[PDB]
């Protein structure tokens, strides 16, 4: 059998929630392993959250002691991560994967999102090209995609027909729990009065779709 | 005291063809007790090195782990496009368990590019909403050490920005970055010169781009 | 007729944590206050029994086992503990009657460029029964594919080295460890003096 380790069980939850995590494995006995749970929060690096070992000992790390429990299933070949009381800062993306000498092997991963926030479509609102041909003769123009939940958003700029020059943002999160994000793209400012520049954002989980055309003020 | 694992640098620049090397360095002496992981944006880490030098199967030979005690290194000796990526060292058998170093992100070297400078107002449509939001863009820029300080009425803004980087270039290996100042539309209006002041490698001096509230 | 903890304590050698060794004590008198009034100990912990007033009792035997292990896996040679060592390596039970005894060893068991002769069993199915002794050197198999004596991809060979070396970290250092127990069940054969 294909040596390999699938996930599942990441959605989003609200803080005090629970969820349960499950890994299936193939290619080797997951009873017979030291198993291991770990996380990554997004823009960070890697965290080890819980091990159970072949004779069944549990270990957890301190961030998660008393919330987390570990534990398999012999027969189905499968490793669970029960999350109880789950927190904001929980939130992460989750990796099975068995040790021997080292980590050799290692699950996709699933997302896992705490937060208060509710389903929320983004307003969309134009960045403007400035009225002055700051002297290179490159003009800078885009969308603000503010206050939506939970991610993802995509954007595109004139149905997709003009990639070259765009750069969209990676998302923030604010403190209001909402995330925000911006694309922008650059043109020759001898364009602006000659084409047209719209950014189609798609916002799925909220099923949103907005068309924002931006064009010079005044 | 519990043993730290510090990765330096934390971002490093190569050649495609250069000899690239990353440390890890212990708190305290843990011998050969040690790993090296890849990982890729999107991507479950990989094992390239354990017991701080042996190689995982199927790893190219081009990457070797050396070190006992409290240096580690991984070295790769040419580096190839497929390299680039973000690398963590991992202390073994430690306590607590499975401490992981911070991680060093390796990215294309290219020639200093200074980066173009843009400030966006709040729109109008915005603003009927009771908050304003001012966006500075430095556009295609490198290296990736960049600072940008918001000013209102000469006022050195703290705490009420974020910012974002995009990932190199696939064509130019350049950064762009955007920021966010952030303000209730009560408080945008109690003031008129709103700028943002750009210090980077390849700007001689600091630029400022700027508006008056009310295109004045 | 005094009992011959020398033996066991200043013993030159002393077994890897998987292969523990175990000395019978009988016939003789022990004066358990000279250990426990040593100063040279950093673990001297009794369960059952007192660590003073310990001179005033008998028993029809006591076991001295000793072994290696690393100074952040002495807190496993107690009852009710678990880890590689409590699960794989040596294992009291909850119940237990005695004393651990540990003290630092780096001096000793420590060599620059690693020592690498003490071993501990890392790879195991199950937990060990307390007094529990495995010295299988059988290749374990960690998948559904056997082995056939190869190491290899859910393969390994079931032992793993500490390779101590004297700038280890006090956590990864060996210490020295003495686990007296005491049995009785028959006339008393080892008891304390006059
Ligand atoms: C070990 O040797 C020292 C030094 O001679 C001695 O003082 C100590 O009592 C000995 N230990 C035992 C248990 O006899």
């Amino acid at each position: 059998d294909e040596v390999q380790l699938v996930e599942s069980g990441g959605g989003l939850v609200q803080p005090g929630g629970s969820l349960r995590l499950s890994c299936a494995a193939s290619g080797f006995i997951v009873s017979s392993n030291y198993m291991s749970w770990v996380r990554q929060a997004p823009g960070k690096g890697l965290e080890w959250v819980s091990v159970i070992y072949s004779g069944g000992s549990t270990y957890y790390a301190d961030s998660v002691k008393g919330r987390f429990t570990i534990s398999r299933h012999n027969s189905k070949n499968t490793l669970y991560l029960q999350m109880n009381s789950l927190r904001a800062e929980d939130t992460a993306v989750y990796y099975c994967a068995r040790e021997a000498y080292g980590m050799d092997v290692w699950g996709q991963g699933t997302t896992v999102t705490v937060s208060s926030a509710s389903t929320k479509g983004p307003s969309v609102f134009p960045l403007a090209p400035s009225s002055k041909s700051t002297s290179g003769g490159t003009a800078a123009l885009g969308c603000l995609v503010k206050d939506y939940f939970p991610e993802p958003v995509t954007v595109s700029w004139n149905s997709g027909a003009l990639t070259s020059g765009v750069h969209t943002f990676p998302a923030v999160l604010q403190s209001s729990g909402l995330y925000s994000l911006s694309s922008v793209v650059t043109v020759p400012s001898s364009s602006l009065g000659t084409q047209t520049y719209i950014c189609n954002v798609n916002h799925k989980p909220s099923n949103t779709k907005v068309d924002k055309r931006v064009e010079p003020k005044s | 005291d519990d043993i730290v694992m510090t990765q330096s640098p934390s971002f490093l620049s190569a050649s495609v063809g250069d000899r690239v090397t990353i440390t890890c360095r212990a708190s305290q002496g843990i011998s050969s007790y040690l790993a090296w992981y890849q990982q890729k944006p999107g991507k479950a880490p990989k094992l390239l090195i354990y017991a701080a030098s042996t190689l995982q199967s199927g790893v190219p030979s081009r990457f070797s782990g050396s070190g006992s005690g409290t240096e580690f290194t991984l070295t790769i000796s040419s580096l190839q496009p497929e390299d680039f990526a973000t690398y963590y060292c991992q202390q073994l058998n430690s306590y607590p368990p499975y401490t992981f170093g911070q991680g060093t992100k390796l990215e294309i070297k290219r020639t200093v590019a200074a980066p173009s400078v843009f400030i966006f107002p709040p729109s109008d449509e915005q603003l009927k909403s009771g908050t304003a939001s001012v966006v500075c863009l430095l556009n295609n820029f490198y290296p990736r050490e960049a600072k940008v300080q918001w000013k209102v009425d000469n006022a050195l803004q703290s705490g009420n920005s974020q910012e974002s980087v995009t990932e190199q270039d696939s064509k130019d290996s350049t950064y762009s970055l955007s920021s966010t100042l952030t303000l209730s539309k009560a408080d945008y209006e109690k003031h008129k010169v709103y700028a943002c002041e750009v210090t980077h490698q390849g700007l001689s001096s600091p630029v400022t781009k700027s508006f008056n509230r009310g295109e004045c | 007729n005094l009992c011959p903890f020398g033996e066991v304590f200043n013993a030159t050698r002393f077994a890897s944590v998987y292969a523990w060794n175990r000395k019978r004590i009988s016939n003789c008198v022990a004066d358990y206050s000279v250990l426990y009034n040593s100063a040279s100990f950093s673990t001297f912990k009794c369960y059952g029994v007192s660590p003073t007033k310990l001179n005033d009792l008998c028993f029809t035997n006591v076991y001295a086992d000793s072994f290696v292990i690393r100074g952040d896996e002495v807190r496993q040679i107690a009852p009710g503990q678990t880890g590689k060592i409590a699960d794989y390596n040596y294992k009291l039970p909850d119940d237990f009657t005695g004393c651990v005894i540990a003290w630092n060893s780096n001096n000793l068991d420590s060599k620059v460029g690693g020592n690498y002769n003490y071993l501990y069993r890392l790879f195991r199915k199950s937990n060990l029964k307390p007094f529990e002794r495995d010295i299988s050197t059988e290749i374990y198999q960690a998948g559904s594919t056997p082995c056939n004596g190869v190491e290899g991809f859910n393969c390994y060979f079931p032992l793993q080295s500490y390779g101590f070396q004297p700038t280890n970290g006090v956590g990864y250092q060996p210490y020295r460890v003495v686990v007296l127990s005491f049995e009785l069940l028959a006339p008393a054969t080892v008891c304390g003096p006059k």
